[PDB]
RNA sequence: CCCGGCGAGGGGAGUGAAAAAGAACCUGAAACCGUGUACGUACAAGCAGUGGGAGCACGCUUAGGCGUGUGACUGCGUACC
RNA sequence: GUAACGGGGCUAAACCAUGCACCGAAGCUGCGGCAGCGACGCUUAUGCGUUGUUGGGUAGGGGAGCGUUCUGUAAGCCUGCGAAGGUGUGCUGUGAGGCAUGCUGGAGGUAUCAGAAGUGCGAAUGCUGACAUAAGUAACGAUAAAGCGGGUGAAAAGCCC
């Protein structure tokens, strides 16, 4: 029990997503987004 | 271990002559560009030239299926916006016979810096009497 | 043993210099002092002045001879540049390059 | 009326090929001073063929 | 960014990138996306769950003899010189002190002590029981830690 | 001290652990521009590489037919977003 | 510009029928290796004995990782017997990478396990700086005009007389 050996319980910790990082990490150009349209842009989107 | 390469430096080429008189000129052009590749030998390396030096007499009495004496046309284009210009088999026989076996000979070799070189072994006589006995060519029955 | 002159900053471009360099680059220093003397060329005076300090530092400084000397290396490496303003038509302004050089000469007695 | 393409340094070079300068064969000796001097010019003392032209 | 609204150069015309504002992320001396600012990064830690890790924290300390009990703790006069000779004879190097009451004698001689720290038994913290090789309890620090995480 | 125009800029000497720390001064990358050396290149056509591959140079190391550089010739091959 | 077999050429090297060979792909098989998903030995705190089968891929979804800066672990560890950075070489992993070491450099660097992100660039007629290209090319700004002697100077078509 120090504080360079404590743990996360596995599977509590996911890492996050990171989009328009390179190709390797599926998420990059338009990371997600699609192509073009009103959802693509910054801000878009319709309302409820 | 890797695959046997011909050295052009060691590669061995022999000397033939070949009578042209009565030969069909594609089946005798065939297999003289064989022969010149170098094809028929065991030693056959496609970037080098293992082929052999050939002889050839009596261009002038090449043989020509069908109508081709009066039909077959041999164009080239001179460069200039008319430059066009053709001449049939007949008359290339009558102007220069070792043309109509050195064109279709030519077409028939690969094309490239080696093919050219190929090329340069080929020996076209019009006549029957060539002046390349210092080589001793042997006779060739193709 | 081998002797080093130096012009640094030397007021023409790299271009212009190494055509005269090109000339008397292998040459006796005898030889090469004749052929900068009769070169109509400005690169010609400062690459005679900076080969003559060759040969004074070599000897006072190496006590070297100048019937063995001969230019063994020399070469011209670009300076920096000073930057200008060139007023253009209609307004426009272009920007002008006063390119300088570093010329070295080395004399050897091999 | 310009360039589409960037020429490269080997372009370059290959252009200035002839712009090598040539070194003069020799120079001549006056008989008399003994002074290096360009042929058919008169040398830096004044001579000229061994004749002393005028030097002031 | 300090700086004018102004837009650098006309929409069209020129054969620049359009251009509206010289503070934009883009551009040099100027910019920054997403700019920090001054957050709180303190986090809920339930009542429960903060009592039950000290209790984990402390069963593990016993199982590894990392806790020495004793009956008490204090020194003669707020000397580092004693404290140091005492911690010497019990053979402690890197220790945490919890005692009931917080002698003021103890504490100051434990100030210039690097790897000394002394507290009271409400002062106990998870990272300090942790960080230190050791940790020294009085009689009466049980007690009052005991009743805290019941 | 020496070359130079009582220049600029250098070469010595000296200081310093270091001057390739010399004030255009810590470290000193890339584009870009040069000198030297090895090899290739003036009858050969194209995204300039890739697969095959001679020759040359060099290094081996207990001939060991290996490594490195170059790349005649040859199959295939029309950049990226 | 042959320009209506790709070409050479072909009277079969064309066409029809029949037959037997061979060439021919990243298809199939062989040999070695990696990974995903299934069932079987309740084997096993599970790797396999094995065992089948699968593995082109845009938008997009899911899974697992590398490295960078910073905080704890760290008043620890490495370091002037040479840190970071720079530049080579060798080795190494499926990859992002890692390890060692020569030279340069001359003072910082940081394991492990966790934590937090201004965390990865070739493109946006992106922004700043530097440096190329065209090129030693255009041009040297009114076609009112210069020539010579002497002087000074390291050097004079341009300065002085």
């Amino acid at each position: 029990m120090r504080l360079n050996t404590l743990s996360p319980a596995e599977g509590s910790k996911k890492a996050g997503k990171r989009l328009g990082r390179g190709i390797g990490s599926g998420l990059g150009k338009t990371g997600g987004r699609g192509h073009k349209g009103q959802k693509s842009r910054s801000g878009g989107g319709v309302r409820r | 271990m890797k695959t046997f390469t011909a050295k052009p430096e060691t590669v061995k080429r022999d000397w033939y002559v070949v009578d042209a008189t009565g030969k069909t000129l594609g089946r005798l052009a065939t297999e003289l560009a064989r022969r010149l590749r170098g094809k028929h030998k065991a030693e056959y390396t496609p970037h080098v030239d293992t082929g052999d030096y050939i002889i050839v007499l009596n261009a002038d009495k090449v043989a020509v299926t069908g109508n081709k004496r009066t039909d077959k046309v041999y164009y080239h284009h001179t460069g200039h916006i008319g430059g066009i210009k053709q001449a049939t088999f007949e008359e290339m026989i009558a102007r220069r016979p070792e043309r109509v076996i050195e064109i279709a000979v030519k077409g028939m070799l690969p094309k490239g810096p080696l093919g050219r070189a190929m090329f340069r072994k080929l020996k076209v006589y019009a006549g029957n009497e060539h002046n390349h006995a210092a080589q001793q060519p042997q006779v060739l029955d193709i | 043993m081998e002797t080093i002159a130096k012009h640094r900053h030397a007021r023409s471009s790299a271009q212009k210099v190494r055509l005269v360099a090109d000339l008397i680059r292998g040459k006796k220093v005898s030889q090469a002092l004749d052929i900068l003397t009769y070169t109509n060329k400005k690169a010609a005076v400062l690459v005679k002045k900076v080969l003559e300090s060759a040969i004074a530092n070599a000897e006072h400084n190496d006590g070297a001879d100048i019937d063995d000397l001969k230019v063994t290396k020399i070469f011209v490496d670009e300076g920096p540049s000073m930057k200008r303003i060139m007023p253009r038509a209609k307004g426009r302004a272009d920007r002008i390059l006063k390119r300088t050089s570093h010329i070295t000469v080395v004399v050897s007695d091999r | 009326a310009v360039q589409q393409n960037k020429p490269t340094r080997s372009k370059r070079g290959m252009r200035r090929s002839h712009d090598a300068l040539t070194a003069v064969t020799s120079l001549s000796v006056d008989k008399t001073s003994g002074e290096k001097h360009l042929r058919h010019h008169i040398t830096a003392d004044g001579y000229y063929r061994g004749r002393k032209v005028i030097a002031k | 960014v300090t700086g004018s609204g102004k837009k650098p150069w006309r929409q069209k015309g020129t054969g620049r990138a359009r251009s509206g504002s010289i503070k934009s992320p883009i551009w040099r001396s100027g910019g920054v996306t997403f700019a920090a600012r001054p957050q709180d990064h303190s986090q809920k830690v339930n009542k429960k769950m903060y009592r039950g890790a000290l209790k984990s924290i402390l069963s593990e300390l016993v199982r590894q003899d990392r806790l020495i009990v004793v009956e008490k703790f204090s020194v003669e006069a707020p000397k580092t010189k004693l404290l140091a000779q005492k911690l010497k004879d019990m053979a402690l190097e890197d220790v945490l002190i919890i005692t009931g009451e917080l002698d003021e004698n103890l504490f100051l001689a434990a100030r210039n002590l690097h790897k000394v720290d002394v507290r009271d038994a409400t002062g106990i913290d998870p990272v300090s029981l942790i960080a230190f090789d050791k940790v020294v309890m009085t009689a009466d620090a049980v007690k009052q830690v005991e009743e805290m995480l019941a």
